[PDB]
RNA sequence: AGGCGGCCGCCCCCUCGCCCGUCACGCACCGCACGUUCGUGGGGAACCUGGCGCUAAACCAUUCGUAGACGACCUGCUUCUGGGUCGGGGUUUCGUACGUAGCAGAGCAGCUCCCUCGCUGCGAUCUAUUGAAAGUCAGCCCUCGACACAAGGGUUUGUC
RNA sequence: GUACCCAUAUCCGCAGCAGGUCUCCAAGGUGAACAGCCUCUGGCAUGUUGGAACAAUGUAGGUAAGGGAAGUCGGCAAGC
């Protein structure tokens, strides 16, 4: 989904600095990995294989 | 979610952010309240008790 | 094999979305076929005159929402179908529908 | 873009595994081509035999919406942490439901214990019950509360 | 001469064709009205097909923050 930051900005030279900004902000829900394989590569005269 | 595949600042990236305020209004409509202390505080009683 | 008889509460509100005003009412009728041939398992299905009129008591496109059921399961004979049991879905009125669920009825 | 080669310990044989010399034979098919080859050349269906092993997967159907003109794509299906349908809540949308009662109510009509707001009936609204009632996923969230459902079928697919 | 249709199916138009063809009878409410809308007597199955989904484009209908004709040959269409 996606929700509002209200955020301070520490950015000189600017208007909008020192003062609250509010973002259009997404949130992804990233469950953790879970390492299964391993892959090798070799260098070909046509790429990768 | 890839790794950015080249270095920059620009000064946009790379600077400490400070959070304050992240709204969990009711994106189901228009959202009204916070959190559900707040929302049955403000309320008070109703048939449901 | 069974003769089980059951009442449910089918919501025809949520079972039709986004059907013209013409034809509102008549998809109700194909959804309860649906509903009961998914349920109780027979193809064959027959509703009665009370729930055609539970169904059209308020015109094509202000259908009820919600309408409390019973099915009833049966055998065919004299030169039956293929289909030897058929569902008799028919009507009875409540007032109410809060709190009500499936009852097996004896 | 790999499968043949090199080393060591043994293996059943071969000191003619090749050139120089002697000897006798094997079709000498009597003038005739397409002959000798890396060939135990490549692929397909079967036939009889030994040993070692394998015991599935797609498509339809049904469901699903993150997808669709139709096809197509992402999904679910165990008898126990499976799904579906009701119900319960959470969220929201509108704005205070029917009924009840009122010494609230522009007023009007009727009766007499002639009644020091006397009583009754009609009467737009208002007040308390009332942030009430109603809908809420079909493309919202949780449910181990209740019901049945669950390996149930049709078609196809093998590498010397 | 005396049946029947007198018609978005018995007539004409090559046809069970949104075309054309002369008349009488006329209810209740709202309403000035035989206007428009909803009912009664009386007829009908939606006009030579049904089922599933609601893609582009189209045909008819309705809207849209601010500007109000700046588009277009022209306020064309639509709307007050
Ligand atoms: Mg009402
Ligand atoms: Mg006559
Ligand atoms: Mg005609
Ligand atoms: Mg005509
Ligand atoms: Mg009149
Ligand atoms: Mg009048
Ligand atoms: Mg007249
Ligand atoms: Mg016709
Ligand atoms: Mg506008
Ligand atoms: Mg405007
Ligand atoms: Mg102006
Ligand atoms: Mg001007
Ligand atoms: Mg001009
Ligand atoms: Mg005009
Ligand atoms: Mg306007």
């Amino acid at each position: 989904g996606m929700t509002h930051i209200v955020r301070e900005v520490d950015r000189p030279g600017s208007k909008v600095n020192k003062k609250e900004v509010v973002e259009a902000v997404t949130i992804v829900e990233t469950p953790p990995m879970v390492v299964v394989g391993i892959v090798g590569y070799v260098e070909t005269p046509r790429g990768l294989r | 979610l890839r790794k950015s595949l080249l270095v920059q600042t620009k000064r946009r990236a790379l600077e400490k952010i400070d959070l304050k305020f992240i709204d969990t209004t009711s994106k189901f409509g228009h959202g009204r309240f916070q959190t559900m202390e707040e929302k049955k505080a403000f309320m008070g009683p109703l048939k449901k008790d | 094999n069974e003769v089980v008889t059951r009442e449910y509460t089918i919501n025809i509100h949520k079972r039709i979305h986004g059907v013209g005003f013409k034809k509102r009412a008549p998809r109700a009728l194909k959804e309860i076929r649906k509903f009961a041939m998914k349920e109780m398992g027979t193809p064959d299905v027959r509703i009665d005159t009370r729930l055609n009129k539970a169904v059209w008591a308020k015109g094509i496109r202000n259908v009820p929402y919600r309408i409390r059921v019973r099915l009833s399961r049966k055998r065919n004979e004299d030169e039956d179908s293929p289909n030897k049991l058929y569902t008799l879905v028919t009507y009875v009125p409540v007032t109410t529908f809060k709190n009500l669920q499936t009852v097996n009825v004896d």
